């Protein structure tokens, strides 16, 4: 799962840093 | 507040590396901008500075790992707590049909700078694909995103 979590959380990090 | 497990922290350390491509231990506006643009976004310098500012506790202009962890440990303020995960899924599911195909996964891996051979990408699909249709639906994405 680390490959999914590494990339998925990078995507989530951006979502948190930015507004939608 | 909140409390992260050692496993979650290790996972976030890996995520951090996708931003900190030069491995100097910090995420600059340039590095954050690079990743976002590779994913199709177009943040302005002012917006990047603001994003950094939010978690830049010591105000040194960049985000280090401890600050990154705080970002990932903050609780959601949006009434519906699952939208963030659904939004992340939609980034992977390019054509938005509800299933992440191997082709779509390869593209997002390349955009994020996660260097993997096509075979390694298929291994990711295989791990997540529980129903056996060869692609990854939202539920399967949720399961592989779980720390435990
Ligand atoms: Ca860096
Ligand atoms: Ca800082
Ligand atoms: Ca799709
Ligand atoms: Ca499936």
């Amino acid at each position: 799962r680390r490959k999914w979590q590494k990339t998925g959380h990078a995507v989530r990090a951006i979502g948190r840093l930015s507004s939608s | 507040a909140d409390q992260l497990t050692d496993e979650q922290i290790a996972e976030f350390k890996e995520a951090f590396s996708l931003f900190d491509k030069d491995g100097d231990g910090t995420i600059t506006t340039k590095e954050l901008g690079t990743v976002m643009r590779s994913l199709g976004q177009n943040p302005t310098e002012a917006e990047l500075q603001d994003m950094i500012n939010e978690v830049d506790a010591d105000g040194n202009g960049t985000i280090d790992f401890p600050e990154f962890l705080n970002l990932m440990a903050r609780k959601m303020k949006d009434t519906d707590s699952e939208e963030e995960l659904k939004e992340a899924f939609r980034v992977f599911d390019k054509d938005g049909n509800g299933f992440i195909s191997a082709a779509e996964l390869r593209h997002v891996m390349t955009n994020l700078g996660e260097k993997l051979t096509d075979e390694e990408v298929d291994e990711m699909i295989r791990e997540a694909d529980v129903d056996g249709d060869g692609q990854v639906n939202y539920e399967e994405f949720v399961q592989v995103m779980m720390a435990k």
